[PDB]
DNA sequence: ATCGGATGTATATATCTGACACGTGCCTGGAGACTAGGGAGTAATCCCCTTGGCGGTTAAAACGCGGGGGACAGCGCGTACGTGCGTTTAAGCGGTGCTAGAGCTGTCTACGACCAATTGAGCGGCCTCGGCACCGGGATTCTCGA
DNA sequence: TCGAGAATCCCGGTGCCGAGGCCGCTCAATTGGTCGTAGACAGCTCTAGCACCGCTTAAACGCACGTACGCGCTGTCCCCCGCGTTTTAACCGCCAAGGGGATTACTCCCTAGTCTCCAGGCACGTGTCAGATATATACATCCGAT
């Protein structure tokens, strides 16, 4: 039994050292082609237009999350929190 | 007296 | 042939894969409230862009939503994304 | 015993009893959520009824009356009595 | 010299909606730079989107994808609307 | 609506002359429809108007007939999805909305 | 003792008044002179046109309200009411500028 | 004549307007010199691109219009000069 | 049909620094997409700059105010020293 | 008869009659000069140098003879000038750069 | 501060694979030569506006100075996020079949450029008055020490 | 919960110039011609996107558990606010030189265009070797106990 809170930076650095997809494909695939749905009807996706967009998610998230951290770091803590992401969106220009 | 009315 | 219309796939982008694309991002602890929160991030990020990559398409008379057109829908946005082509 | 006549300026008054628009049909409550400013519009006078708060839907729009100087039954605690 | 502008075009649509009202022109250079705005915006997209699908006309139907794009929400719906009935009206007469 | 003109015939303020110009001599594409002017008069003539109408409500609003910048403002921030299509820019001479903070408020 | 004022009753009428006005918030000899300053680091003898100092004066308060909207809320996340530098720059760091 | 250091007439109270303006409360101290140094880094960038078109232009005078196109040029945009 | 691309022109260039790094598929796609990017950059920047002017001509002279405007600084001074190299040495040469 | 390549006449190795194409098939503008497809095949030509370089050497460091996307994204983002150029673009499989922030590690 | 224990993590070695470096044919786009021609350069003026300076008023900044409330650190608590473990359940694959749709060639047809000949909308220039700035008095009302 | 005091709201009066309305006056739009061709349309080969299948298993999921981190409450204090007096530099108007913007008038030379030539580069088939995986292992990092 580690400390808690030490498997966690032995799988940052993990995960921050590889470049593999970290969603799921199909899992995500479906949920391009549901919301796919409402904008037209019975679409096909050439099937590497959605790795163009697994990889232009996955790194805006990412790219949210390190702005998310950075807000809760400094509120003086160091958990993410709803009121972290909605701040950093609200920042930005997104929301 | 009755007659509705702004500012007075 | 068949119907379907799709009902809760947004329940795919699962709990422990918003926490790797966390960590990715370097962070150490995750409240249990974000989990429905990114999903509803990225439900919207989803949007924005495929509706612009869409109306591309449909512009152009097809049934395909091809590789170059997402590209396009993203770099509207000013997102430019870099592996695709053009 | 329903005085619907309104104050432009002090020498004319708009009367709402028979001919009229349904802003008529707005209560008192002195704790408002609407006023009556009188915004010209091409040259003459006009009685528009603006909003101080979000008003919900279906919520009843109130209004003061402003009845100066000399029986409030609206029911809500923190107002006058009478108007 | 002759350097034209909005100035009058914008007016004239001021005395459609609000005929009883004028303009400062600090803010007529405001309208007649906005408009100048929209129109590289909307004739920029419509654009690049002839050339990707390697057209090399600028037809009415992609002013109404640029528009479909740039425009959000319920300004594009509307926009379409009165951008197709004034180009029926058009080829008609 | 009329004959010469070509805005007059499809019933609009906006000039087809000088848009059908503008898009030939801004080099947008190599030939320009003929049908395309005028639906790009439609569009410019619609946001004018939209965007002219909430500025002459807000100048009457303030009890004044003629519409400065600090109307204009106030017209497309105050809007839903005017703001949003015009998010990154700046209205020269223009205010800012009102709005304070709930915590700066007292209590 | 004379009619003072609490600490935060004129900052809450300093807001409501400066949000309701329009007029340029920096002098504008103290703003002329400084863009002829930084105009002379990449050209030597420049004038510079009468409107276009105001025409940079206009949006470089612009960006810095805009900022400080932005810093604010920061403060408020952070459960202060006082904007610190720790504030400013994380406003610029989140929006992609530093 | 070649002068420094005018960027201190950008002056505390004129940090502390622009600050009510956008709406905040109290003002930390410190503020004030960082501010001047958020405001000499963006007039250092939209005066560089200005001043670019001026020179490109074969003109000795920074019109509105480049002042315009800069910051048209870095997501900007300003209505109200042409 | 024949699809074309940069990617024999970036194959030379990385033999060029580096003569014994082959590269990948990939990581030819990206470098082909970042050839064409930069390409619309600097060569839109170059097309508002010489209508500003009222100009009708993309010369020589617009590509160097149009490196120095996207360029940050560093690579401004560099890319312009490789630059004006090549134009003296295709007109003498 | 000893038609030279003008990639080859001006010393370069990106295609000077690809450009000169381009630049007039886009409708970037009306009369594309002579010196200018030149310029444009230099500095492009000068990009591609320097993000390559510092991508061969993020190889070495890791001990591979062939580029891949990874090497990219840590050739750009890794330079100061260069991540202020692609700033915006997200590079496919590209990764992340390693950092934790310093509150996060323990004592 | 030690230190042994565990244990994942980083360093070697085999080997097998399929992705890439590379020849081969070709083909269509780049080069070359030359023509006309308008667009840019290079003169020339011309006058507008930018700069500089000044003199006087005064709003605004600076400076000092109470003092209060907000930042800060502290400390306790309970809770919820993590770690692990054991269990399920779709992901993945890889393999088939299939067929809808993209891509492509071949057709021709409306249509946009283009130019000339015409002219009236629109722009600059010039009066000219009312809308707002500007100020005065007073009713209001908001705050805050009673 | 209140009068006192302060600032703000507001109404009315006076004034100025900026908006708007007219007026010649171009030149930019329209009109109505031809003229090539772009793009629409039909038709087609084929490929690649969808759909289904079985299987393997990694991965998600669920629960228990324990903890350490969020958070709330307290105290201290210092630093920011408010305000008053002094100081000054903005500003406003004024004057004046003149530089540089903007325009007109040439003029030539560089670029479009065109036609003929040919080889650069593109798709394609192909061997091979870097790299992924597969397997043991020397060691840093952590943790419990010392
Ligand atoms: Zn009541």
């Amino acid at each position: 039994r580690y400390r808690p809170g030490t498997v966690a930076l032995r799988e940052i650095r993990r995960y921050q050292k590889s470049t593999e997809l970290l969603i799921r494909k199909l899992p995500f695939q479906r949920l391009v082609r549901e919301i796919a749905q409402d904008f037209k009807t019975d679409l096909r996706f050439q099937s590497s237009a959605v790795m163009a967009l697994q990889e232009a998610s996955e790194a805006y998230l990412v790219g949210l999350f390190e702005d998310t951290n950075l807000c809760g770091i400094h509120a003086k803590r160091v958990t993410i929190m709803p009121k972290d992401i909605q701040l950093a969106r609200r920042i930005r220009g997104e929301r | 007296a009755r007659t509705m009315q702004t500012a007075r | 042939r068949h119907r379907k219309v799709l009902r809760d796939n947004i329940q795919g982008i699962t709990k422990p894969a918003i926490r790797r694309l966390a960590r990715r991002g370097g962070v150490k602890r995750i409240s249990g409230l974000i989990y429905e929160e990114t999903r509803g991030v990225l439900k919207v990020f989803l949007e924005n862009v495929i509706r612009d990559a869409v109306t591309y398409t449909e512009h152009a008379k097809r049934k395909t939503v091809t590789a170059m057109d997402v590209v396009y829908a993203l770099k509207r946005q000013g997102r430019t994304l870099y592996g695709f082509g053009g | 015993g329903s005085s619907y006549l309104f104050r432009i300026d002090e020498n004319t008054v708009i009367d709402a009893t028979k001919r009229g628009g349904i802003a008529r049909f707005i209560n008192h409550c002195c704790e408002p959520s609407c006023t009556a400013k009188i915004i010209k519009v091409d040259g003459r006078k006009r009685i528009v009824i603006y909003a101080l708060r979000d008003i919900g839907t279906n919520e009843e729009l109130t209004y003061d009356y402003k009845f100066e100087r000399e029986p409030c039954l609206c029911g809500a605690p923190s107002c006058k009595g009478f108007l | 010299t002759r350097k034209e502008s909005y100035a009058i075009y914008v007016y004239k649509v001021l005395k459609q909606v609000h005929p009883d009202t004028g303009i400062s022109s600090k803010a007529m250079s405001i309208m007649n730079s906005f408009v100048n705005d929209v129109f590289e915006r909307i004739a920029g997209e419509a654009s690049r989107l002839a050339h990707y699908n390697k057209r090399s006309t600028i037809t009415s139907r992609e002013i109404q994808t640029a528009v479909r794009l740039l425009l959000p929400g319920e300004l594009a719906k509307h926009a379409v609307s009165e951008g197709t009935k004034a180009v029926t009206c058009y080829t008609s007469a | 609506a009329k004959a010469k003109t070509r805005s007059s015939r499809a019933g609009l303020q906006f000039p087809v002359g000088r848009v059908h110009r503008l898009l030939r001599k801004g080099n947008y594409a190599e030939r320009v429809g003929a049908g395309a002017p005028v639906y790009l008069a439609a569009v410019l003539e619609y946001l004018t108007a939209e965007i002219l109408e909430l500025a002459g409500n807000a100048a009457r609003d303030n009890k004044k007939t003629r519409i400065i910048p600090r109307h204009l403002q106030l017209a497309v921030r105050n809007d839903e999805e005017l703001n949003k299509l015009l998010g990154r820019v700046t209205i020269a001479q223009g205010g800012v909305l009102p709005n304070i903070q709930s915590v700066l408020l007292p209590k």
